[PDB]
Formats: C-alpha cells, structure tokens, sequence
C-alpha cells in the first residue's frame, strides 16, 4: 500500500471516532461510525491473504447491522421526542437497540464470537487499533446515554463479558485469540461500573488501552503470535521477558501493579451503591483472566522452554522496529498505583 | 403512530431478520442491508415530512449517502470473496475458529 | 378506498420485503426490493415529499442495476432459487405473508394493535396539517438548505465519497 | 458526576478559577516520582535497543526526566483543582439545605447505654 | 387519480397486447421448437454459469458517483438562498472532490478493465 | 458531546439541526414549535433528573402534539359511537358531514 | 383537561368577498395600497396574539374594507376592470405579463376616477408599522412559572480539605 | 421472567406447594428453553427431530430440577413450620442437584450440584430476607 494512502486512510480512522466524541447530534455521531468502518476495513485486507478476507467480511457484517439497530434507534428517539440531541434517550425501545448496537461494535457477550475471529485474521498491528482505538468511539456514546440505559440490561452483558472472556481465553495457545478474549471481559469492567460513576469507566478504558497497548508492541518487536514462538524470546531478547512478566501481571490485577487500579475504584463505587454481590464475582471470575497470563509468564519468563539451532543467527542483529512509545508504556502499565488520586483529572 | 407506521416498522424487523438468517449467498444478505436502509429511510422522511422539520429534510438524503458507501464497500469484500473460492457462500469463511 | 392509498401502498412494502428477505436467488430478490423503493417512493411522495421519493428510487433503481450485474458474475448457481423452489425460502415466504396479514387484519377490524408500540387504524390522513404553506415546498427548501446550512454535512459526506473510491481500490486490489 | 457542574468552563484543561489555587511545589514529592518514572523509562529504553544502561544517551535519559516533570506538573495542577471544587460543591450544598445536615445532639459515654458482650 | 389512471392504462394496454399474442396465434409447439439457441448447435453448457465482469471496480464507482446526483440536484434550489457566497464554496468544494475521486481512479488504472 | 470543541471555539457544527424550533429556512415553523419551545424553556439549566418531574405537564404536551395518542384515541370513541347509534338506527348525520 | 372554547356561529357570521381567485390577483396590487390599516391591524394581531379567537374582530374589518374597495371599482372602473381579470382568468398561472395592455387600462381609470397609484416593485414587501390601541398580550404561549434555577455556587476556592482523601493517601 | 418471580415471591413460603411448584417449573423449564436455543442454534442438530429430542432433553432437565426444588423447599418448610429459614432452600436445592445427576448419568456431578445448587439457594433466600441486591439501583 502507497504509504500517502496508508496515513490518509489511517486518520479517517481517527477522524470518524473524534466526529462521533465532538457530535452533538445524533445524525453526526452514525456518520463516525460509518466513517470509522469504511476506513478500518482496507487496513485489515492490507496484507491480501483469505484469512484477511474473511476476517474483514466477518467485521463488516457485524459492524453493518449495529449501524442500523443504531440508526434505527435514533430515528425511534426522534419520533418520540422531536429532537436530535446527542443525551439520554426519551424511549425504553429506542434505548435497548442503541445499547445493544453499542455492545455488538465493543464486541461484548453474547455478541463477543467476531472478536476472537477477527482478530486472528488481520496483523498485530491492525489488532492494537482493533481492540483499542475502536473502543473510544462506542465508549463516548455510552458515556453520554447512560441515565437512560436500562440497568439490568447492561449489568448483564458486563457479567456475561467477564464470565466468557475468562473461560475463552482458558482454551487458547494463539496470542491474538488470548488478547481478544482479554479484551471482551476487560469490557465487561468497564460497562458494569458505567450505571453508578462514568468516570470509573473512563479510568478503565485508559488503563487497559495503556496495558493491550504494551503487550502488541512486544509482541509486535519479535513478530511472535504464537505461545511457542513467543516462548524463543528468552533466547534472543531477554529484558523483553521481564517487561512481558510485569505487564501481564498488571493486566491480571496483581497490586502494586497499576492494572489492579481499575479494579480496585470499580469496586469502591459499587461498595458505596451497596451493590456486593457483584464486585465480588466479578473480581472472583477475574482470577480466570489471571490464570491465562500466568501461564504465558510460565513460557515465557520464569521457564526457559526448548530453543532451535538458526536461533543463534537471530543474535547478531538488532531490533530494528520502532517501538514507539514502548518504554514510556511499560513504566505507565506498570508504576502508577502510588498516583492513582490522579483519577480527578478525568472529571 | 398511525397504521402506516406498523407497516415501515415491521419492514424493518423483516430486514432484520432476513439478515440474520443467512441461506448461503453473501450476496442476499447484502440485499437485506439495502432492504433495512430503505425502511429507515421512508421511517426518517414520514416523520420528518409529518412534522415540518424543515432542516431535518437533509436528513434522509445523507442516510442514503452512507448507505451507498456501505453498499460498495459490501460489494468490494464479495469480490475478493469470490476471487477466492469461486463462489459467495459464507460457509466458505471459516478458516477462522472462536 | 382512495384514503387508505398509503397503507396500502405499505402493505406492498412489507410485501417486497418478504420476497427478498426470504432470500431466493438476488436476482429475484432485487426484483423485490425494487417494488419496494418503488412502492416506499408513492409512500414518502403522499406524505409531501417528492424530491425524497423519486431520489430514493432512482438511487435504488441505480443499485440494484450493479446488484444485478454482481449476481450474475459471483452470485448465481444452475438453478436459481425462486421463492417455491425450496422449503426453507418457501417456509420463510409464507410465515411472512401470514403475520403481514393478522397485523393487516387485527389492525383494520380493531382500529388498533400493540406491538412494542400502540399503532391506530384510524386512517394515515388524521394525521396531516390543515394549513398551506407559501409559494415554495418545504421539503425543497429544507434539502437545499445542506449547501447553506449544512457546511459540516457537506464536508463530511464529500470526503466518506472521496475515501471511499480510495478505500474500494484498497479492497479489490489483490496485491 | 461532576461533568455538569455549573461552573460554565467546558472543555478546559485548567479553568481560570483554578488559579486561586497554589500552585504543587516543585519539591512535592507526587511530582519527584513522576520524575522517577521518567527516569525508569531512560534506562528501560536503552535496555530494549541494547545500550549501556546507565551511560548511553545521557542527553535522551534527561529529555524523558523533564517530559515526565513537565507534564506531571499540569496533571497535578488539574488534580488539585478538581478536589478543590469538590469540596467547594460539597459544603456550599451543605450550607444550602441546613435540614439535611443538622447538628446532632451531643451526648457523652457516661449517659449513652451500650451493651456489654463478656469475652469468657 | 389521473397519474395512477395513466399508469393503469398504459400497463392495462401492453398486457392486453401480450394476451392478444399468445391467445389468437396458431400454435404449434414441440421440444426441438422451444429449445435454446445458440446459432443452430447445442449450448455447451449452462447460461446461467458465472459471467466474469470486467468492468466491477468502475460498477462499484457507479454507486458511490451515482450518490452525487442526490447531493447536486438541489443545486438550482439551493441558489436561491440569501448565503450565496457558502452555498456557492460549498457547491463547488463538493463538485471538486467528486473530481478528484475521478482523477484517483483514472490516474491508478482503476478505469482499465481487468484483462 | 464528550469533548466540547464546538462550544469553546465558538463553531456550530450540528447545533442547528438538533431541535425543530431553532432557527429554519425562510422561518418556516414545524407544526409542535410551540410545545417543544415552552419544554425546552421550562427545563433550562435544572438538569434532566429535576426536568423529569418539574417539566413533566409541557413534556406530556409535546408528545401528544408529535404522536397524537390522546387525540386519535379521541376520535375513535366518537366515530366508534357514531356507527353502533347509525347501525341501530338512532341517529341522522347532518347535511354539512355529508355533502 | 379543560373546554376547548369556540365562537358561536353567530359571531362568525360576515358578509364573504365572493369574488374568485383571478379578480383578487387583478386588484391585488391597489387593494394592498388602500386597505393596508386594517389589514395590517389584523395581521398584527394574529402574529401577536397567535390565536384566531382573539382577532375576529379584526377580521370582520378586513371583509368590510375589502367590499368597499371592490364597490368603488364597481362604480368607477367597471369595465375596465372586467377585462384586465378576464385577461388574466384566462392563463393557466394567471400571470401578469400577458395583460399588460388591459392592466394600463385598469391603471389609469383608477388613477382619474379615484386618485389611487400602484404600488412600486417592492413597495407591498415593506415591514411597516402599525397603531392599535389593542395591548400587548403578556403570555401569548400561556405558559406555566418556569421551575427555579438550582442554587448557584459562587464563593472562594480553597484547597481540598486534607488533599483528596481517597484512602491512605496524605495529599 | 419478573412475572414469574413476583408470582413466586407473593406466595408465602410452606403454603401453596401446588401453587410455588407450578411456578419454580416455569422458571426452570424457560431456562431449559434458552439454552436450546444456543445449543440448536451453535451445534447445528443433523436433522429436525434430532434436534426437537435435544429440546426435549434439555427442557425436561431443567424443568424437573425447578420442579423439585421448589416441592422439596416448600414441604420442608411446611412440616418444620419454618418458613423464613435457609435451611428450607439447601434442602431444596441439593435436591435440584441430585436430579441433575440422575439425568446425567454421573454420580460425581450429583454431588457437586447438590453442594452448589444447595449453597445457591439457600444465599437466594438469605438475599431476599436481608434485602440484598445484585443490580441495585445508582444511589450516590
Ligand atoms: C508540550 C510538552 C510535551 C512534553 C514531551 C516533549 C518531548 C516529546 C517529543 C520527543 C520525541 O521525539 O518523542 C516522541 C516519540 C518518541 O517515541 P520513541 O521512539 O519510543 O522514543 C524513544 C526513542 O528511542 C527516542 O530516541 P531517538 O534517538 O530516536 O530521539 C531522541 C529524542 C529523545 O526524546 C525522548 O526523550 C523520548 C521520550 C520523550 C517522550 C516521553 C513521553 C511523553 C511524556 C509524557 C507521558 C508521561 C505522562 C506523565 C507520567 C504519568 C502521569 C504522571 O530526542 C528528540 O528527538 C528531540 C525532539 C525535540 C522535538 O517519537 C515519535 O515518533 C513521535 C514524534
Ligand atoms: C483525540 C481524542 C481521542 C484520544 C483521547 C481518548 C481518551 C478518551 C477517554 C479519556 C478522555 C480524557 C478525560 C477528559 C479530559 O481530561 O480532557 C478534557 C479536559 C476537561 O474537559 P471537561 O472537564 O469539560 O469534560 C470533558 C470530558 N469528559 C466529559 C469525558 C470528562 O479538557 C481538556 O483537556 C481540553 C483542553 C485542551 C484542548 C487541546
Ligand atoms: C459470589 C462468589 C462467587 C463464587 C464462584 C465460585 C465458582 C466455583 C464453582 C465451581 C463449581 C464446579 C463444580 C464442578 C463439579 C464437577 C463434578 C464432576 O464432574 O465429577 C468429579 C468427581 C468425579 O469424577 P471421576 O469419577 O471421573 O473421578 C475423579 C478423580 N479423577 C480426577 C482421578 C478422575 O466427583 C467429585 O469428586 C466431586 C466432589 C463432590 C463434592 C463437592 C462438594 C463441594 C463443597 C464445597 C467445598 C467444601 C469446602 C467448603 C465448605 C463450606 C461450608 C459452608
Ligand atoms: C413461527 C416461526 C416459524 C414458522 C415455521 C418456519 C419453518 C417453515 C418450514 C421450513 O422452513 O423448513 C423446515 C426446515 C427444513 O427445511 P429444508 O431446507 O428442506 O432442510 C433440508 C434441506 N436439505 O427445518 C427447520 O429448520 C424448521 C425449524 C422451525
Ligand atoms: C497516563 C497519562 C498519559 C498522559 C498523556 C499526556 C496528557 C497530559 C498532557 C498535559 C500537557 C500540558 C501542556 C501544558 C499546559 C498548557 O500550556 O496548556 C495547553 C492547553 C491549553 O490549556 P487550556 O486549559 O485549554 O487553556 C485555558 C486558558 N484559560 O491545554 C492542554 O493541551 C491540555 C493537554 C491536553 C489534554 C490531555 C488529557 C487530559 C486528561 C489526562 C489524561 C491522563 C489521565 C491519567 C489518569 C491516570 C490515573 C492514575
Ligand atoms: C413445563 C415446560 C415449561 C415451558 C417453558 C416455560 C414457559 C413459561 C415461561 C414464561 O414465563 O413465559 C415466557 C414466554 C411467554 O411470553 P410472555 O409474553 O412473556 O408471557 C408472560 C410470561 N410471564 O414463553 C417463552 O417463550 C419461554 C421460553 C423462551 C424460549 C426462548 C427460545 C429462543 C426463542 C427463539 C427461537 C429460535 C430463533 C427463532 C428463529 C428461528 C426460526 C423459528
Ligand atoms: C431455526 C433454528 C435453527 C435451525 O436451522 O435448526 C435446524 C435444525 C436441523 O436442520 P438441518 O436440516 O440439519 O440444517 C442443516 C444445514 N446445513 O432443525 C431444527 O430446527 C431443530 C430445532 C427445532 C426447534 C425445537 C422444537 C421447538
Ligand atoms: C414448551 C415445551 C417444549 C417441549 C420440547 C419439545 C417436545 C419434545 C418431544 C420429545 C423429544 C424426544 C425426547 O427425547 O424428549 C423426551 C423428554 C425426555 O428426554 P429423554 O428421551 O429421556 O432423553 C434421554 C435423557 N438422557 O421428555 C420430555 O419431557 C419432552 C418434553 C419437554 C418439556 C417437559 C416440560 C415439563
Ligand atoms: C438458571 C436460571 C434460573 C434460576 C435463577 C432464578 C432464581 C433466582 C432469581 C433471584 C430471585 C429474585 O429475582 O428476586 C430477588 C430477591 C428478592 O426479591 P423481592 O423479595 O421481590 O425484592 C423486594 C423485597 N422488598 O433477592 C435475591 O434474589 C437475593 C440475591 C442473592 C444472590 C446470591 C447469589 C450468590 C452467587 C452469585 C450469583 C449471582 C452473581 C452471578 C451473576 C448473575 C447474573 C444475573
Ligand atoms: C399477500 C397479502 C398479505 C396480506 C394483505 C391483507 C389481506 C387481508 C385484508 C383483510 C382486512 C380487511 O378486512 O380490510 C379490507 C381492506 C380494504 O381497504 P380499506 O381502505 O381498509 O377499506 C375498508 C375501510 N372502509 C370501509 C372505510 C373503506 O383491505 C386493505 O386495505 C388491505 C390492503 C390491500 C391489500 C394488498 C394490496
Ligand atoms: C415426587 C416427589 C419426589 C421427591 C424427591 C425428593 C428429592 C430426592 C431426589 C433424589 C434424586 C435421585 O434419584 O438421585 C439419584 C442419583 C444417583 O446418581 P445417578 O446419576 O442417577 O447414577 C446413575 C448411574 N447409572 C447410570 C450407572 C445407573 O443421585 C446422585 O447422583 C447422588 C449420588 C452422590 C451422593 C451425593 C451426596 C453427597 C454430596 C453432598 C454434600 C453436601
């Protein structure tokens, strides 16, 4: 791909989820996601192979049909309050479609089986957008139409999320697949604590954008997406295990590590709304998420697993990747407990 | 709500559910996506014509824009769809497993 | 009767609906949807609209035309399926027509039927304004205002279309 | 919860108002471990691209210390004015509704009964 | 009333005409009458097998171009208004991309037929 | 909005189209401007959780002016009763409803 | 809720211009000139008042200087006038470039025989003001006493008492 | 489902038992009917009638354990005179889990289920004497 059209291509990208975040209007806030679809497909076709192809087709199906239930729901909420207004919905129909189109584009249970599909089908680095630039968008409007959400509809596509992204990610040796579905319960976080403070679904959002980030950009530097492959790394770039170890254990939120941060404020606001029951299992069923990042530790850091003879090649040449920003998010993902009142600024 | 609107309404749930029960061409799922944007379309223009939203008359017109986009860009995919396996059946795209 | 020409154009509307959701061959479900925006085209024209009504046909009529030319290239086997041909499009053909006839039915003898919403069988034109408008129509005036007042709409739009060509080439490229 | 508040600054990262505020010291220990974030960043940098640790690129180990400082300035700035207003909500809608939060009566252990639970 | 009397009329006259063609003729028909033609030897094969087009990338052009016309159309109306120097920007900024969506395809071989 | 751009740089990017009785062509009014005008007026600046309750009566008028429920609901009662009395033979319609 | 109140017949009853829509348009441009009072008397009301029940009155003035004008031109410009509308009867749009040789007739008997000018281009366009004696209606849209603003809170800002107080932390 | 719940909730506990079983075997059947419907739906069935005994089997499973539990916690509650008891609900609910061993074929899944569905029940009952709340309503 001409690198002109990939960069113009990437920030219609960008531009059709800062439309949806700036959008007032309903009408502008579909054409961002119309946007944001029409440019995200050819980064997925980019590397033409029939696994790209399907994965693509996959995405776009899913995607197509939550645009109409959304617009579908807009168009309901304009015959019932006479106005367009990016805010609370004035209908309990219009509300179930646009929540439920919001939770077929986040790819949250039971609308969660393209995550893991997609995922696999397109390059790591079309992954990192997938699973964390294509979540703001979704996010922002959720953000705005929350008072009107009905509770027990979006408490249980959150516990759903947590429960099927733990047992998913349990039967799983392909990275790609491990981080999609890390990624549909790490929504169910961030959509259970949204009810009762916004803010904390915010904190979560950029915690786990901070974390997915990471791990893709290391998995991205050795070009492992295999466990096994990704087992090697120990014989030819050994800090890199370390900062896999750090990371992952942040991601299972181990404290003191910065990922048990989001945990530990989701379940303060549910503790004051008097919801128990909740924060308990949810935090319960986490230890699933946490068992399928120990075991990559296991293979990857604190074992030293089989290595192959051409490795010794690999030893006489550098990382030539970029790794943009990598040793500023590894320290972010992993150091920040101590300022966690930091939160504020969200607000 | 009128006897025109249950007609345009459960258009739409028609559509829907043509979409989500696929037969074997991606090409008649792609027809139901065209079919529930026209549903949309004749829903939006009834009320806002109804209504004298007179600013709002844009409103169906760029609906069909990015229904367009949409549409060519389904198309393209069922291209290179059919480059690879000679046919549009979906059963096909399974190379990838949940 | 002349005052329920719009409901029974609507009637028409579902009715195109069940034929292509049904899914027979594209060929036959183009047909469908092209009675439809026909039909969906009579209705938006009786409720004020005409630019609306003849623009979504002629779109429509557009891109059924490509449609068509795809599913002779990529959508088509050596007995395209018609809505008798097979049990499952003739089992979704009929079951489609059925409820288009109890909520046709129920809503005609009732005057009323709750489905989700409450809908009233009155009649479409107890709805309408009693009051003219000026020397101008509404809707004209309304859809040239895009160029006026719509300048972000404008932007947009022009560059999704733009991107789009870009994107469509991306796709089908190959290599 | 606070995304409405009266306070008509939208889309400010720091509204004029929080200029009544003090200002974090630049000794404040908050802001000397974003300083040492930076630091680890430095050293982590040249471990990934395989340089000497503590001595390669001096001149890029200094620019991720005063990146960190100097946005870890504003963010800190930001945080205190966010629970200043807080605060500033919170007694003002005290002082509003005197019904809701009213001085309770003052009572003292050797008039409050409470019941004794032997430990044996 | 007068347009769907029009319409009525002129469909009630072609299908008059049909059933006039298929009713008053003699007939005559047998296998080898009615089977396909293909210039006086059996088809080989079947015509409703795929037919590749050559010409898809500039179909799907057709579409997203053909979206134009809706957006150009309230053009003479939209000259009308008081916010001429906008309306005339706005008009010719969207005339231009849709030039230059032009040039993209030409420059690129997108116009080529596939071979 | 999430992020408030418009409103800090002053730029009306969707503003004007997202209620019916702003500012329209040629000042065309639609047909609830009234209803929507004295809701919107009513619940200005008290935030939606108060609107809901305080805003409650002009709220319920702009609906039944976008929807007319209750006036449809009205007239079927009538045209209802006007048949079941002409069926049984109990009443004359005048000159003026029929001709 | 409530009676929606209505005028009896009787007090809608006026004597009705019987006249059709081409002699209105041939007299529209002088009518607008002479009965201009009364008729922007009523359409003030109307656009202020914003209830056709508080301006009957108005509009039985408007039907009354209406019939005077048209029995002006029935005494003076009979004829004349009977050709101009006839002329522009006869078009499908009723316009006023193909009459005006019978328009230059109308034109002229009015302007001996009753001292009235047309108006020029753009003249019956004008916003005009008008006296009326009529107050001004203080709650047009009847509307309710809209709800009390939520206590502003103004005053100093202080630091956070004891920093932000999430739990262990000093600042 | 609130019908339901609201139904079996208004009749007092230890009374009614025609009545409480009638609607804890609605309950159960309608989640033997959900989870058809994936199953069906995901594992395609290799022809109708194989997938109507897979609706039928499922069905039947649930039904019969809403069935026992709430005939074996409204007897247990009517003979002890106890009807705000826990104890009332982990008798019923080990009962649901032995059922469902028996249709499973396994004793080991017998036990498990007794343990858990027992525990299950008897903190559903505790939640509602206490008033505990699983999606609670935003107060702060
Ligand atoms: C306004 C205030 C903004 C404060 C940040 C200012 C510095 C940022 C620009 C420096 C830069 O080029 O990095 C951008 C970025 C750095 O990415 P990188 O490749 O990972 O940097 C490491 C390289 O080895 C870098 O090594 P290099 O050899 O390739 O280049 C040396 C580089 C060295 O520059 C650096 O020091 C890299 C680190 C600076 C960026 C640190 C991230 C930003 C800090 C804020 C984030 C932390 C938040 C606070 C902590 C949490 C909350 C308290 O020095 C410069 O290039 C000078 C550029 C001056 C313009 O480069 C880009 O590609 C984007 C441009
Ligand atoms: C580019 C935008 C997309 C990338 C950012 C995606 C992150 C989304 C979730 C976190 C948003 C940041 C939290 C809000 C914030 O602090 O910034 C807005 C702050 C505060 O805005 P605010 O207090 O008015 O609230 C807006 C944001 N919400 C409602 C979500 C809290 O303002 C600014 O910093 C903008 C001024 C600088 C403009 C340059
Ligand atoms: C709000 C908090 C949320 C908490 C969430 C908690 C999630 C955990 C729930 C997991 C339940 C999974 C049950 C699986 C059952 C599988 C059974 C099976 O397949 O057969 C296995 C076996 C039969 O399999 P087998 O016949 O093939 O042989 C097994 C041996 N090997 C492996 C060699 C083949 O049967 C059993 O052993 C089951 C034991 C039944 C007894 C269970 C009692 C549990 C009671 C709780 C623990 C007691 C301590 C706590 C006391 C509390 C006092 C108040
Ligand atoms: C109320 C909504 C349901 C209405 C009934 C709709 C079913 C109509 C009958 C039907 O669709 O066909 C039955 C279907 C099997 O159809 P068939 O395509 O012939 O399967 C074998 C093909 N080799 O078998 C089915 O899947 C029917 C499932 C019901
Ligand atoms: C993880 C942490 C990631 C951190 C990424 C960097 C984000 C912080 C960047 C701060 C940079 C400060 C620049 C210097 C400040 C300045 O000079 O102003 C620049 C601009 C204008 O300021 P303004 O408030 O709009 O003007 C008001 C005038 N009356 O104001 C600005 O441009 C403000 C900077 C843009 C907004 C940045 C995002 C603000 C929200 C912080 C997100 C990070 C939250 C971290 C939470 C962690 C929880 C432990
Ligand atoms: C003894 C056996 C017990 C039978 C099951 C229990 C029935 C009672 C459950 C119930 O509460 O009724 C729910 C529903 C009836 O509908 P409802 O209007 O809610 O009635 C009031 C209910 N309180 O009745 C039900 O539908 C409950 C069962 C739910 C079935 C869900 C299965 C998925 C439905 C989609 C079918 C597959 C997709 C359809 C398209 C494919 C082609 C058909
Ligand atoms: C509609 C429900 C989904 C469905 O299609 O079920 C089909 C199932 C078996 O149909 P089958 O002929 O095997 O289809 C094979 C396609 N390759 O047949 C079935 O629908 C089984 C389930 C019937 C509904 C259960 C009874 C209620
Ligand atoms: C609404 C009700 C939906 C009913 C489901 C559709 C009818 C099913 C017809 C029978 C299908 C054949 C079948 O196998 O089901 C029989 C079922 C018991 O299942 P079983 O035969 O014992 O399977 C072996 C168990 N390991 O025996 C049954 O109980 C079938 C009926 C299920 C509903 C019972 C509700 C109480
Ligand atoms: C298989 C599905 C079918 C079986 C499950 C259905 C039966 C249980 C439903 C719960 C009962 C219920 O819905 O009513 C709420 C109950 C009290 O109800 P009520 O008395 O009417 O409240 C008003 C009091 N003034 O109050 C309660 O229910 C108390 C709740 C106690 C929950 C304890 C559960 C502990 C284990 C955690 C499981 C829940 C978390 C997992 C995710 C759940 C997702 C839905
Ligand atoms: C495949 C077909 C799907 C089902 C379509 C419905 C068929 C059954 C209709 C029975 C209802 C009934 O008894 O009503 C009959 C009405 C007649 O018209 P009306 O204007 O309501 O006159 C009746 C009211 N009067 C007396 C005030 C005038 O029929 C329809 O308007 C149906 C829509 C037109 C048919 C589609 C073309
Ligand atoms: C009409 C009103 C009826 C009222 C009935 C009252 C309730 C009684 C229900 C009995 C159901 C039944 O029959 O249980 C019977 C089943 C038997 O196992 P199975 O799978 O059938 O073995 C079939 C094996 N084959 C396939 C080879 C034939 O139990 C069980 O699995 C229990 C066995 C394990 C003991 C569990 C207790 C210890 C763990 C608990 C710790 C707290």
């Amino acid at each position: 791909m001409n690198p002109i059209i990939f960069i113009i291509i990437l920030l219609t990208i960008m531009l059709g989820t800062i439309i949806v975040m700036i959008s007032s209007h309903w009408l502008l806030v579909w054409i961002g996601f119309e946007m944001n679809m029409l440019a995200i497909i050819p980064i997925m076709m980019k590397n033409h192979n029939p696994r790209a192809t399907e994965a693509s087709t996959k995405y776009f199906l899913t995607q197509s049909t939550a645009s109409m239930l959304l617009m579908m729901a807009v168009i309901i909420n304009l015959m019932f309050s006479g106005q367009w207004t990016v805010m609370k919905l004035f209908n309990p129909m219009a509300s179930m479609l646009m929540t439920m189109a919001l939770a077929m584009k986040l790819g949250m249970a039971p609308f969660h089986f393209w995550v893991p599909e997609v995922t696999q089908g397109i390059p790591l680095s079309s992954g990192l957008i997938l699973l964390t630039w294509q979540k703001l968008a979704p996010m922002s409007v959720l953000y705005q139409i929350f008072p009107s959400i009905n509770l027990n509809l979006i408490l249980t596509l959150s516990v759903l999320s947590i429960l099927i992204g733990g047992w998913g990610g349990l039967n799983q040796t392909q990275l790609r697949k491990i981080m999609a579905y890390s990624s549909i319960a790490h929504m169910g976080w961030m959509t259970a604590v949204l009810p009762y403070n916004p803010t904390m679904t915010l904190l979560n959002l950029i915690i786990y954008i901070i974390m997915t980030s990471t791990m893709f950009t290391m998995f991205m530097a050795n070009s492992t997406t295999t466990t096994l492959s990704l087992s090697h790394t120990w014989n030819k770039t050994p800090i890199m295990t370390v900062l896999i170890l750090a990371t992952l254990l942040s991601m299972g939120g181990l404290p003191p590590l910065s990922g048990f941060m989001p945990k530990w404020m989701i379940i303060q606001e549910m503790t004051k709304n008097n919801s128990i029951i909740l924060p308990t299992f949810m935090a319960i069923t986490a230890l699933l998420n946490l068992y399928f990042y120990m075991r990559l530790t296991y293979s990857t850091t604190l074992t030293m697993f089989p290595s192959t003879n051409n490795m010794k090649m690999k030893w006489q040449f550098p990382l030539m990747k970029k790794m943009t920003f990598l040793p500023t998010m590894v320290v972010l993902s992993t150091m920040m407990l101590p300022l966690t009142p930091m939160l504020s600024v969200l607000e | 709500m009128s006897m025109v609107y249950m007609n345009i309404m459960m258009a739409f749930t028609v559509s829907l559910v043509g979409l989500l029960m696929y037969r074997s061409h991606l090409m008649s799922s792609l027809l139901c996506l065209e079919g529930m944007m026209l549903s949309l379309f004749v829903m939006a223009a009834l009320t806002i014509l109804n209504s004298h939203f007179t600013l709002a008359s844009m409103m169906p017109i760029i609906l069909l824009v990015f229904a367009a986009c949409e549409a060519a860009l389904g198309l393209s995919l069922l291209v290179m769809v059919s480059n690879t396996y000679g046919t549009d059946y979906v059963q096909n795209l399974n190379l990838l497993q949940c | 009767m002349m005052l329920y020409i719009v409901f029974i154009l609507s009637v028409i509307f579902v009715m195109g609906f069940v034929g292509f959701s049904s899914k027979p061959s594209p060929i036959y479900g183009g047909l469908g949807l092209i009675v439809s925006g026909g039909v969906g085209c009579g209705i938006v024209l009786n409720f004020g609209g005409s630019f609306l009504g003849l623009m979504v046909f002629l779109i429509y009529l557009g891109g059924m035309m490509v449609v068509f030319g795809y599913t002779t290239a990529m959508a088509t086997e050596q007995y395209p399926e018609i809505w008798l041909s097979n049990k499952a499009v003739l089992g979704a053909f009929v079951t489609g027509l059925l409820m288009e006839f109890f909520m046709v039915y129920y809503v005609l003898k009732d005057k009323e039927v709750e489905v989700v919403f409450e809908f009233n069988g009155l009649g479409d034109w107890v709805i309408y304004d009693t009051g003219d408008s000026g020397f101008f129509s509404e809707e004209a005036m309304g859809i040239a205002a895009l160029y006026s007042y719509g300048t972000w709409l404008v932007i947009v739009t022009g560059w999704s279309l733009l991107i789009g060509v870009v994107v469509i080439m991306e796709i089908t490229r190959g290599n | 919860m606070m995304t409405g508040r009266q306070g008509r600054a939208t889309f400010q990262f720091l509204p004029d108002e929080a200029r009544s505020l003090p200002p974090p010291k630049l000794t404040d220990p908050r802001l000397a471990f974003v300083g040492f974030l930076g630091y680890c960043s430095g050293l982590i940098d040249n471990a990934i691209r395989r340089r000497p640790v503590l001595l390669a690129g001096l001149h890029r180990q200094l620019l991720y210390i005063t990146s960190f400082v100097f946005v870890g300035y504003y963010l800190l700035k930001r945080q205190d004015y966010m629970y200043a207003v807080r605060d500033h909500d919170m007694f003002s809608y005290i002082k509003s509704h005197p019904e809701d939060f009213p001085e309770k009566d003052k009572k003292t252990y050797g008039e409050v009964f409470e019941e004794f639970h032997p430990v044996r | 009333m007068n347009l769907m009397l029009a319409l009525l009329t002129n469909f009630t006259l072609a299908t008059l005409l049909v059933i006039i063609a298929f009713w008053l003729p003699q007939l005559n028909v047998y296998s080898e009458k009615t089977s396909p033609y293909e210039c006086g030897f059996d088809p080989m094969g079947s015509a409703r097998l795929p037919f590749s087009m050559k010409f898809f990338l500039v179909a799907i052009t057709f579409l997203l171009f053909d979206l134009e016309i809706a957006l150009l159309l309230p053009l003479p109306w939209a000259s009308q208004t008081a916010n001429l120097n906008t309306m005339l920007t706005m008009a010719l900024f969207l005339i231009i991309l849709l030039a230059v969506s032009l040039a993209y395809e030409w420059t690129q071989k997108g116009l080529e037929w596939t071979e | 909005p999430f992020f408030d751009v418009q409103k800090r740089l002053g730029v009306d990017l969707d503003r004007w189209m997202t209620i019916q009785s702003a500012e329209q062509p040629h000042k065309i009014p639609s047909r609830c401007h009234a209803f929507e005008k004295e809701w919107i007026e009513c619940a200005h600046g008290i935030g939606s959780i108060r609107a809901e309750k305080e805003c409650k009566i002009e709220f319920e008028d702009f609906r039944e002016c976008l929807l007319r429920q209750k006036t449809m609901k009205r007239l079927h009662a009538i045209r209802r009763q006007r048949e079941k009395l002409i069926k049984e033979g109990k009443y004359t319609p005048p000159p003026h409803h029929s001709g | 809720p409530g009676i929606v109140e209505l005028p009896s017949l009787e007090d809608l009853k006026v004597q009705e211009v019987k006249v059709s829509s081409s002699v209105l348009k041939a007299a529209a441009h002088h009518y607008g000139a002479q009965c201009d009072k009364p008729n922007k008397e009523f359409m003030l009301c109307r656009w202020e008042e914003k209830d056709p029940r508080r301006c009957l009155e108005e509009g039985k003035l408007v039907n009354q200087c209406a019939l005077e004008f048209f029995r002006q031109i029935k005494r003076h410009c009979a004829e004349p006038f009977t050709e101009y509308w006839t002329c522009i009867d006869y078009s499908g749009l009723q316009l006023f470039r193909r009459c005006r040789k019978q328009q230059a007739q109308f034109d002229e008997c009015v302007l001996d025989k009753l001292g009235w000018v047309r108006p020029d281009l753009g003249d019956l366009s004008k916003v005009t003001k008008v006296k009326t004696d009529r107050p001004l209606p203080e709650n047009p849209y009847h509307s309710r006493a809209r709800p009390e603003p939520n206590p502003e809170v103004e005053g100093d800002l202080k630091p956070a008492r004891h920093g932000s107080r999430l739990f262990f932390w000093t600042m | 489902a609130k019908t339901v719940l609201r139904q079996y909730w208004d009749i007092p506990e230890g009374t009614e038992c025609h009545r409480k079983t009638y609607a804890t075997t609605s309950i159960g059947g309608a989640a033997g009917l959900v989870v058809s419907a994936y199953s069906v739906a995901l594992k395609t069935p290799t022809s109708f009638l194989e997938g109507v005994a897979r609706t039928g089997r499922y069905t039947f499973t649930a039904a019969a354990i809403g069935a026992i539990f709430g005939l074996t916690s409204c007897i247990s509650a009517q003979v002890r005179e106890k009807p705000d008891d826990p104890l009332n609900y982990l008798i019923g609910g080990c009962a649901g889990g032995l059922i469902l061993g028996a249709r499973t074929r396994s004793y080991g899944i017998g036990a498990a289920a007794c343990a858990y569905m027992g525990l299950t029940a008897a903190l559903v009952k505790m939640g509602q004497l206490e008033g505990w709340q699983v999606f609670a309503e935003p107060k702060v």
